[PDB]
RNA sequence: AAAAUUUUAGGAAUAGUUAAUAAUAAUUUAUAAUUUUGAUUAGAUUGUUUUGUUAAUGCUAUUAGAUGGGUGUGGAAAAAUAAAAAAAAUAAUUAAUAUAUAUCAAUAAUAAAUUAAAUUAAUCUAUUAGUCAGAAAUGGAUGCCAGCCGUUGCGGUAAUUUCUAUGCUUUUAAAUAU
RNA sequence: UAUGCAAAUAUAAAAUUAUAGUAAUUAUAAAUUAUAUUAAAAAGGUAUUGUUGCCCACCAAUUUUUAUAAUAAAAAUAACGUGCAGUAAUUAAUAUAUUUAUAAAAAUAUAUUUUUUUUUUUU
């Protein structure tokens, strides 16, 4: 188990975040493609943290806040958090 | 035929080990101890 | 010695490997050590430890406003008397006075 | 070993446990266990004439 | 009922037959450390706190617990723990006051072994017999001054060398050569 | 693996594991060693 | 009045201050006291019968409740909402029921599927997963793309690993995340 | 070439990297590789249908953590341009030391084989 990947869950299983950016990043070879990465924000003890996580979710009509869960590893190095649903 | 060359037998007068056997195969440390019943990994279990 | 012999763990091989380090690993870490040392030389690092001061905390003299290499970065704040004395030390270290013991010289020491 | 105590690695836990080990405790022989090196070579240049009131 | 499985539960209000009525405190919480400071500037001179700190006393691993059984309880029958102590006299700078260093015992049940720690006490000797380096018996008593609850009950071993040393006008014991350690380098020559 | 945990060559005799446990914390609590200085369970 | 047990990866000095005198001394007397056997500041933290795992010396929890003085009442300060303690005439015991609020607790999918409830019939209409490896597959798209990812890894026109449709698989309080 | 300063492999340790938050690991040794003057016979591989094999630093973009030193440090990384450092590898490599510098690195002083061996029991 790798315990430092969970740094921004802060001892919680799931997180609530707000959408900011959505950009694309290329995974580690030999896997080619475009991985969609959402750049999100949330606040804890009046500090505003920018969270960076893998967008696997389904976007419908335009919506703002997501639910973040931690997984195993993914093709893309450096992105620990995954998306459950969008609200 | 390699398995029939290596055949082992066991004295069943006692039906299980009466003391702990602590022995390692290459890099694999094994403990064979007396129990009330058979407890082991499924494979180890039907080997025993 | 003050400085570090190694950087990172240079002896990592399997147990009972009958040498301190393998060739491969030692070459990797020789690379990293090389880069760090080269950085020290070109940026012209200078450290000092003064008597009757906390020793673990070393005044970095290479960042002092007079001896600073960069024209841009704000260097450091060290006492005026002490900093004068440090400047004098660095300066009068440079050249060999006869009767004194010969000590290794370099471009990057100035 | 709970992962939140001490460092992020495991071995940091056992490195702070060696601080509490029974046979490792500080005494008249083993001293300054936690910082040995800040106090090293501290009195080298401190010249102290030893105390003699008897001839 | 703590011996019943997750699925076996029916009522949460009572123990049907007997056993221990147990509240489950949730031991695995994934509690975390919040990092509020830069690694450069931490607001303490001697120590730095970078992780979750273990808390409690006796709840502290590895457990270190009071050991009643040692030399002192071996020799004495004490009405109250710490009512008797045997120690050495270290220093007399205070009138009618003898400082005494004493050993007591700690037990680590994890490793199954004991350690001796040491502690200083102020003891009250009226009449000023005690010379530095005496082996003394010491007892609990009436509160005397802010820090003195102990009085010198008996001198087990006096210091004969120290007394004769005093009689000649010299200090009982030579003053220690170096004081406490420092983090500086003192250059003092001649 | 110079950097990593020490492993036993064989197992440990379980019987001995149970014999060295005689003075352990649970047995002490049963003997009554620790002083009860607080309310404890209700 | 005391004695024990006291945390921070990389560690330095602390201070209305010790002890004697005495119902003394904002300037009594003294070679004072705490600290590297880890102090004081500073971080975190509600302290010495409560938990979880385990064959087991262990590891891993345990809330909560005592925050200075200043007309000093009172046996004792515990004295400024927040009960569920009958409080100087037997208020009442045919009582345990309290409607819709809260705080931190308090484990409900209670024969989860065929013969019926020795009732008083009151609350509820209750579902998920997989389908390469390893129980279980075929069409159709897609073509290093889109996407899958517990993990080795998969995707290069034939993909038993993507998406979709349909079946099929499960040892039946769910998958997934921490 | 040991009168100033200078603790330091000879091991007390809990998966690799990393100044103790970065990536998800790393390290490793006997299979296999055609030419070294015997009356043809001894040999190495960081590759793995194996030298048209792999790899090394600087030199751009970006991503992310922070203890911001010419131009911060570290980690992900698949461009462009230099070369050819390494696999006994075109002056063998490895470690410490000191110097040097487009970049791998190079010169010297010591130890040493994770380099291949060549062998006078008084002539
Ligand atoms: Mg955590
Ligand atoms: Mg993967
Ligand atoms: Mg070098
Ligand atoms: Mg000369
Ligand atoms: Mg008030
Ligand atoms: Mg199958
Ligand atoms: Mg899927
Ligand atoms: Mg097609
Ligand atoms: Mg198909
Ligand atoms: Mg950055
Ligand atoms: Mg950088
Ligand atoms: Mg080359
Ligand atoms: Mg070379
Ligand atoms: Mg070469
Ligand atoms: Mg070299
Ligand atoms: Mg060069
Ligand atoms: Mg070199």
């Amino acid at each position: 188990l790798f315990f430092l990947r969970m740094w921004f869950l802060y001892g919680c299983c799931l997180r609530f975040v707000l959408f900011v950016l959505c950009y694309y990043m290329s995974p580690r070879l030999p896997s080619s493609g475009n991985r969609r990465v959402l750049y999100a924000v949330f606040y804890l003890y009046n500090f505003v943290w920018m969270l960076r996580c893998f967008f696997c979710c389904f976007i419908g009509l335009v919506m703002s806040l997501f639910i973040i869960e931690g997984g195993g590893f993914v093709d893309l190095p450096g992105v620990k958090y995954y998306t459950r649903i969008v609200s | 035929r390699e398995a029939f060359s290596n055949i082992i037998a066991v004295d069943l007068e006692q039906e299980g080990p009466m003391y702990p056997v602590r022995v390692n195969a290459d890099g694999v440390r094994v403990l064979l101890y007396p129990a009330r019943r058979i407890v082991a990994n499924f494979r180890v279990a039907d080997i025993l | 010695r003050w400085a570090a012999k190694f950087y990172g763990q240079v002896t990592f091989g399997p147990r009972n490997y009958p040498y301190p380090s393998s060739r491969w690993l030692a070459r990797r870490f020789q690379m990293k050590k090389h880069r760090i040392i080269k950085r020290f030389r070109f940026r012209r690092y200078k450290l000092a430890a003064v008597a009757n001061l906390p020793f673990a905390k070393m005044i970095r003299v290479g960042m002092l406003p007079e001896l600073k290499s960069s024209k841009t970065k704000r260097g450091d704040v060290v006492d005026p008397t002490l900093s004068g004395q440090l400047v004098s030390a660095v300066k009068n270290t440079g050249e060999k006075r006869k009767g004194q013991r010969t000590r290794p010289k370099s471009k990057y020491q100035v | 070993i709970a992962h939140w105590y001490c460092g992020h690695k495991f071995r940091h836990r056992f490195m702070r446990d060696k601080r509490f080990h029974p046979s490792l405790q500080a005494s008249h022989d083993a001293r300054n266990r936690f910082s040995k090196r800040r106090h090293f070579k501290t009195n080298r240049w401190n010249y102290q004439q030893a105390y003699r009131d008897m001839p | 009922p703590w011996w019943n499985f997750q699925t076996e539960h029916r009522q949460r209000c009572v123990l049907m037959y007997g056993g221990a009525r147990t509240k489950n405190t949730h031991n695995a919480n994934h509690r975390v450390f919040i990092k509020k400071y830069k690694r450069n500037a931490f607001p303490n001179r001697t120590r730095h706190h970078w992780a979750v700190s273990m808390t409690g006393v006796l709840s502290q691993r590895p457990r270190r617990m009071p050991w009643p059984y040692d030399l002192t309880s071996l020799i004495f029958n004490q009405p109250r723990q710490g009512s008797d102590k045997i120690g050495y006299v270290v220093g007399t700078s205070m009138l009618k006051t003898a400082v005494v260093a004493t050993n007591h015992m700690v037990y680590y049940p994890k490793f199954n072994q004991r350690v001796s720690r040491t502690k200083r006490f102020f003891a009250h000797d009226e009449d000023l017999a005690c010379v530095e380096g005496d082996l003394v018996h010491i007892k609990q008593c009436r509160k005397i001054s802010k820090y003195k609850h102990y009085y010198v009950f008996s001198i087990l071993e006096p210091n004969v060398e120290g007394r004769e040393r005093l009689k000649l006008g010299l200090k009982a014991v030579p003053p220690p050569l170096f004081g406490y350690p420092v983090s500086r380098r003192i250059v003092k020559l001649n | 693996h110079r950097s990593g945990k020490a492993r036993a060559f064989v197992f440990r005799d379980p019987s001995l594991r149970m014999m060295r446990a005689g003075s352990g914390y649970q047995q002490l609590r049963r003997m009554g060693m620790p002083m009860q200085v607080g309310m404890g369970w209700r």
